[PDB]
């Protein structure tokens, strides 16, 4: 479910989504922590999902790493309401 | 690892967004570009501030 009482787009375009975003700012996980010049990408799979590629640069490790992960919408894909599984 | 994402704000050329996850301790600025505008910025905070998130937990991303 989406947190109690936010907003949600009820109008989603998911093919406008598509594409490279910049993460400008985050709340910091231990899943993020450390990594800069992060970027998320989206492309609509077949089945109706999205396919999510995380990317960052870690200065500790001296590398870009990326997590890989299948979305699927929890309702009609006019909701922009999610969820994400990464593998 | 898997979990909720919602676009929460977005707006009219799909060029600016504010998404969060399955709570509140769990809030992104996504952008198409890497910097942003101070009154951008100022819009994104007031909208998550609005909504009962605690704008004090941004951490902003090194980008170039």
């Amino acid at each position: 479910t989406p947190p109690r009482g936010v907003t949600v787009v009820n109008n989603f375009d998911a093919k406008r989504y598509l594409g490279t975003w910049y993460e400008i700012a985050r709340f910091d996980h231990r899943f993020e922590r450390g990594l800069e010049k992060v970027t998320a990408t989206y492309s609509l799979r077949d089945d109706g999902g999205l396919n999510v590629i995380n990317k960052g640069y870690n200065p500790d490790r001296g590398m870009w790493q990326q997590s890989e992960g299948k979305a699927y919408f929890t309702g009609a894909p006019t909701r922009a309401a999610l969820k994400v599984s990464f593998f | 690892f898997y979990g909720g994402y919602n676009v929460i704000a977005l707006d009219r050329e799909y060029r600016h967004a504010l998404v969060c996850g399955p709570d509140r301790d769990y809030l992104w600025i996504l952008s198409r570009t890497p910097t942003i505008s101070d009154e951008v910025k100022q819009e994104m905070l007031a909208v998550a501030t609005r909504e009962g998130f605690d704008v004090s937990k941004f951490i902003w991303v090194q980008q170039p």
